[PDB]
């Protein structure tokens, strides 16, 4: 969990408390990564 | 056996880019303890204080 926080870095303290609260969204997730967001979406989907 | 085609060659890996995250933490301020009044007057009082 450190070296993920550590692999976001510059955006971490909005992310962690979007964490801390129960509203965290795919969406601010996948642009710490700058990742696409229905790639995370997709893999949600298939998890479930 | 020498082969007529020649070797492919290979592309090296690419580096992390190890990266820091700063942040900081939100303690909770202190509130006033209570007012005890005193005997003397106003200049002595600030004074001391």
């Amino acid at each position: 969990f450190a070296n993920w926080v550590n692999s976001l870095g510059e955006k971490a303290s909005p992310i962690l408390t979007a964490f801390e609260n129960k509203t965290l969204t795919a969406e601010k997730l996948a642009n710490a990564m700058n990742l696409d967001a229905n790639l995370l979406e997709q893999a949600s989907i298939q998890a479930q | 056996g020498q082969p007529l085609h020649l070797p492919i060659y290979a592309t090296p890996a690419d580096p992390k880019a190890l990266l820091s995250a700063a942040v900081a933490t939100s303690q909770g301020g202190g509130k006033l303890p209570e007012s005890f009044i005193s005997l003397w007057r106003f200049p002595h009082m600030l004074e001391n204080a």
